[PDB]
């Protein structure tokens, strides 16, 4: 049943009359054949002659309807909606479904507003960074998530060869829900830039060329020569660190009698606010989906719009199809749904809690609180985590057999799967002291950690930025596309990234960097491929091997762990600037 | 200077001498394409050891003179029709708004049309 | 018409024990035409050695179980037979038969890019 | 609190369980009403319990050096939990 | 059912020993295609660019009818392999 104007996720319309038996509409042949090619020529009796330059003519639904529907036989200027999107308006056939994505869901300039690209079925919006590179039957598809934000949306890869020509979202009704936001598209052209591709090696005041034999052989010459002692190993994981590469490096750090081991956030407090001792303290509970049969939704000290900007948007579609009511506390900002302000700090959250907010949470079917990831970075962690988790443990519908309404928004993908396999350091004597050789696991955010001036740094990673300047000797790694990955998103579930190309120059997977550098450090590890190294992610946790799955952890243990917990300023000061593969990014660039 | 020979430039800052081998064209100087090899880096090669350069193929650049064609104006009309000036061994009829106070480029051609009325703006 | 010269005619063979005496036979029939190899192929190397490879190519499906398995293998192992007694085989291919052939450690193969 | 109070040499424990059934109960009920005391005694040990559905309940301890011994812990009674634990050093 | 097919089949022995295919179902039928090799999956040609490569399962893709029919020819085949649940 052909249609260019129906689509389920959009409101209804009846300005394409393709689905004439409107179908889409109504509610529950040779007339029908000849309606389907008499509406069919109607669209392309204005239609331009565009195909051979449109990059659409692969995948065109007005193309292929045409065909399938149609006879064989047979002026409106552009405009500037943004360096993103490429406009041709004369390709429109006037669906309106650009309209319904811009006002009722996107709710607009917009961190999701490129996803108009994906819906528009002509080429009268079409990517602007992707324009006249390829065609659809050139490229190979490959199915991966997203680790520029921690919701591990499911994105797909096409490849032309060695090159990523696009990113393109994939369905998953767990998690994102068909969007994907601007960042998760556009900053696939880092990868092409300021790449690791070389050992480099400092002498003084300049790097030059080096082999993997020399890079893992200076770094023996460092490790034996600072002398680091039991805790002044300092290792340190980044936002976009795959899980096998985390589990190595904590193995290699205790193998050289050392637990200093900690990630790039700057948390004042060693053991994390919501503690890494328990799943249920540190994850969405709630899970993705059942965002939408919320009755009451908390957020602490969190901006969805630039933590997380596909799971915002399910926040706006149950704000519009229900009576929702969602109370926000702490640094306001520009929202695209209604929020009831309370406060920028700690005692308005003690306040609401005590005020008509708590009523209703107490009273609602299925509450929610949501912790933002910049939480446990400012000073009051510890009042909210203990505020929240009283509130919790004190009540008896935020706990039950069937819900579960406690849940940590995180925005970083590695900090969830960092936690599971225990990379968190849990005490201030071992953070506290000073550290003498300090491997940077793809780390750029050192800006506030310190960074002794005879300490011996290796930057391992697949950018160059800040954290490779400070190196000593650099080691080259592969991005996500370019590994067979792990990755744990907030609400817990286990997700493996599908490798699409191989790394550039003479990179390797991260994870044989460290087993490799272990051997010269006398430290070998027991591993010798994936599947031994996988293997020992079940001896870390036990769930880590059961893909796009959730494991749901008992309701008695995660009371405990709520128990034992007893200016809110948003994280992000620059959504085009999270990762080192949107700094790079030629097109983020162009969007400041 | 290896500069105007190694990157990617809307025009050319000297003058193109045809009978330097080191330019990306006879007519240009600098790279047309983002992606495209520099012709001074191309030669650098083992393959080019004992050959003699000045035979080898160097077609002249299409962006050079493309826009040394005059810009088409239309009397009386918003909207410039371009056929490829050959009919069936042109390329597919298209239609050009003239809206805007701009010279637009044909999409496969890439003669540039205008507005007769708006041809003082655009001459500056 | 008539077969080549050394053809079988193709039997599914239902007995364990007449399956192993037909392969048996088959393995006395290379060794003795071992010499012939040597001759024909103008190989480098004694016909004992010869039979010392022919014996391994017999030893490597000597626990092969499946009777189905069997038959195939038994045909295959007609079929080359019939092939090199009669020169079909160009010298080239017998001479790299017996080219064929201690492997890297982790850090080796991490070195030169791995497998 | 008791011989709770672990040694040095050890640095990590890891409990695994499951959500339902019922071999995994005896830890389950071991976690739940112990773990205030445990965390009290060793307040830098980082105790983690990690859960998975039909896996058996054991102990995994990281002894110095990366050196680990996993003590499975089939159908146990609590009070010889309690006694395993106590035998991890 | 559990004959080593392989055995008779003349496929060298990486498909067995190191290759890993993937059984998905991409939207009507089930596909088996390879996972791309670590290196060697494509390295560019320095005379005219071309896109090199040394797989030669690179461009296999298997299609089945069933769920049954694509793990059950993987299993025949002796092949290691994994199911990319849609
Ligand atoms: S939108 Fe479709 S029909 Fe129109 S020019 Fe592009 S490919 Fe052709
Ligand atoms: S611009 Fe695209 S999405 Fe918008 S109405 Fe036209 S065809 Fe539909
Ligand atoms: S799909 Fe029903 S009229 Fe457009
Ligand atoms: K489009
Ligand atoms: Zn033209």
């Amino acid at each position: 049943i052909p249609r260019y104007c129906y689509h389920e996720k959009l409101a209804v319309a009846g300005n394409c009359r393709m689905c004439l038996v409107a179908s889409c509409a109504m509610p529950v042949t040779p007339k029908i054949k000849k309606a389907r090619e008499g509406v069919t020529e109607m669209l392309l009796e204005n239609h331009p002659l565009d195909c051979p330059v449109c990059d659409q003519g692969g995948e065109c639904d007005l193309q292929e309807q045409s065909l399938r529907y149609g006879s064989d036989r047979g002026a409106v200027e552009n405009k500037a909606i943004g360096p993103l999107i490429k406009t041709s308006m004369n390709r429109c056939i006037h669906c309106t479904r650009c309209v319904r994505f811009l006002n009722d869901v996107a709710g607009a300039n917009s961190e999701l507003s490129a996803n108009v690209i994906d819906l528009c079925p002509v080429g009268a919006l079409t990517s602007k960074p992707y324009a006249f590179r390829a065609r659809p039957w050139e490229l190979k598809r490959t199915e991966t998530i997203d680790v520029h934000d921690a919701l591990g949306s499911n994105v797909r890869v096409d490849t032309r060869g060695i090159e990523v020509m696009r990113v393109l979202p994939r369905l998953n009704d767990e998690i994102n829900e068909e969007w994907i936001s601007d960042k998760t598209r556009f900053a696939c052209d880092g990868l092409k830039t300021q790449r690791l591709t070389k050992p480099l090696i400092r002498q003084g005041n300049t790097f030059v060329d080096a082999t993997w034999e020399e890079a893992l052989a200076t770094i023996a010459e460092g490790f034996q020569k600072v002398q680091p002692k039991e805790n002044e190993i300092k290792a340190i994981v980044g936002s976009l660190t795959d899980l096998e590469s985390i589990v190595a490096l904590k193995d290699l750090v205790n193998k050289l009698g050392s637990e200093n081991v900690s990630t790039d956030g700057d948390a004042t407090t060693v053991p994390p606010a919501h503690g890494a001792d328990f799943r249920s303290n540190y994850i969405f509970n709630s899970t993705i989906d059942n965002i939408e049969e919320a009755d009451q939704i908390l957020l602490v000290g969190t901006n969805p719009r630039h933590e997380a900007a596909v799971l915002n948007a399910r926040i706006r579609k149950v704000w519009l199809r229900s009576d929702l009511e969602v109370h926000h506390v702490g640094e306001e900002f520009d929202s695209t749904f209604e929020l009831n302000h309370l406060g920028s700090d700690v005692n308005a959250l003690a306040k609401a809690l005590t005020g008509e907010v708590g009523k209703k949470l107490s009273e609602a079917s299925k509450p929610l609180i949501i912790i933002g990831s910049g939480v446990t970075e400012t000073q009051d962690a510890e009042a909210v985590y203990a505020t929240v988790a009283k509130f919790v443990t004190s009540n008896a519908n935020i706990v039950t057999p069937e819900w579960n309404g406690f849940n940590l928004l995180h925005r970083e993908a590695s900090r969830v799967g960092a936690l599971d396999v225990g990379f968190t350091t849990q005490s201030p004597e071992v953070a506290n002291t000073k550290a003498k050789f300090i491997y940077l696991l793809g780390a750029d955010e050192i800006v506030n950690k310190d960074i002794p001036k005879d300490a011996f740094v290796v930057y391992q990673g697949h950018h160059g930025d800040l954290g490779a300047s400070f190196a000593d000797v650099i080691l080259p790694g592969s991005a996500y596309t370019e590994k067979t990955a792990t990755y744990v998103n907030t609400e817990g579930r286990v997700q493996s990234t599908r490798a699409a190309t191989n790394p550039p120059g003479v990179a390797r997977e991260d994870w044989m960097i460290i087993r490799a550098l272990s051997e010269y450090l006398g430290a070998t590890l027991p591993y010798d491929n994936l599947y031994e190294m996988r293997s020992r992610l079940a001896d870390v946790a036990p769930h880590l091997l059961r893909h796009e799955v959730v494991e749901p952890v008992s309701e008695g243990i995660a009371k405990v762990g709520f128990q034992s917990l007893v200016l809110l300023k948003n994280p992000i000061e620059n959504f085009y600037f999270t990762d080192v593969i949107s700094k790079s990014s030629p097109t983020m660039a162009k969007c400041v | 200077s290896t500069k105007e020979l190694t990157t990617a430039r809307i025009k050319d800052i000297s003058k193109p001498d045809e009978n330097n081998l080191q330019q990306q064209a006879p007519n240009r100087i600098s790279p047309w394409s983002k992606s495209q090899k520099p012709r001074a880096e191309a030669q650098d090669n083992v393959r080019f050891a004992v050959k003699d350069l000045a035979k080898q193929p160097r077609p002249y650049a299409a962006i050079d003179l493309i826009y040394k064609q005059p810009i088409r104006y239309i009397e009386h009309d918003n909207v410039a029709v371009c056929d490829g000036n050959g009919g069936a061994q042109g390329h597919p009829k298209v239609y050009i708004n003239l809206d805007q106070n701009k010279a637009i480029p044909c999409g496969y051609c890439g003669l540039r049309f205008a507005q007769a009325a708006f041809k003082e703006d655009i001459e500056s | 018409t008539n077969p080549t010269a050394f053809a079988q005619t193709t039997r599914y063979v239902k007995d364990s024990t007449e399956m192993r005496t037909l392969v048996l036979n088959l393995y006395r029939r290379y060794l003795r035409h071992s010499r012939g190899f040597v001759n024909n192929y103008n190989l480098d190397i004694p016909a004992s050695q010869v039979r010392t490879k022919i014996r391994q190519e017999f030893e490597r499906q000597r626990f092969v179980k499946d009777l189905p398995l069997k038959n195939v293998l038994y045909m295959k192992a007609q079929m080359e037979f019939q092939e090199l007694v009669n020169f079909w085989k160009q010298q080239c291919h017998v001479m790299q038969y017996f080219e064929s052939i201690k492997g890297d450690s982790f850090v080796q193969k991490f070195l030169k890019g791995a497998q | 609190s008791s011989k709770f109070v672990f040694p040095k040499v050890v640095k990590e424990l890891r409990f695994f369980l499951s959500q339902t059934g019922e071999a995994s109960v005896p830890l389950r009920s071991f976690l739940t009403k112990t773990y205030p005391a445990i965390k009290k005694a060793n307040p830098t040990l980082p105790i983690l319990i990690r859960e998975a559905y039909g896996i058996p309940p054991s102990v995994t301890a990281r002894l110095e050096k990366g050196h680990e011994v996993k003590t499975n812990l089939e159908g146990f009674s609590a009070d010889q939990i309690a006694k395993t634990l106590q035998s991890i050093a | 059912t559990d004959l080593a097919k392989e055995l008779v089949s003349g496929a060298p022995k990486e498909l067995i020993t190191e290759r890993v295919a993937r059984i998905y179902q991409e939207t009507e039928t089930w596909k088996i295609d390879w996972d791309i090799l670590n290196k060697g999956n494509r390295w560019e040609n320095d005379l005219m660019g071309y896109q090199s490569s040394s797989d030669y399962m690179q461009g296999t893709i298997l299609k089945f009818d069933t769920r049954e029919g694509a793990i059950r020819f993987a299993k025949g085949q002796g092949w290691d392999y994994y199911i990319q649940e849609p």
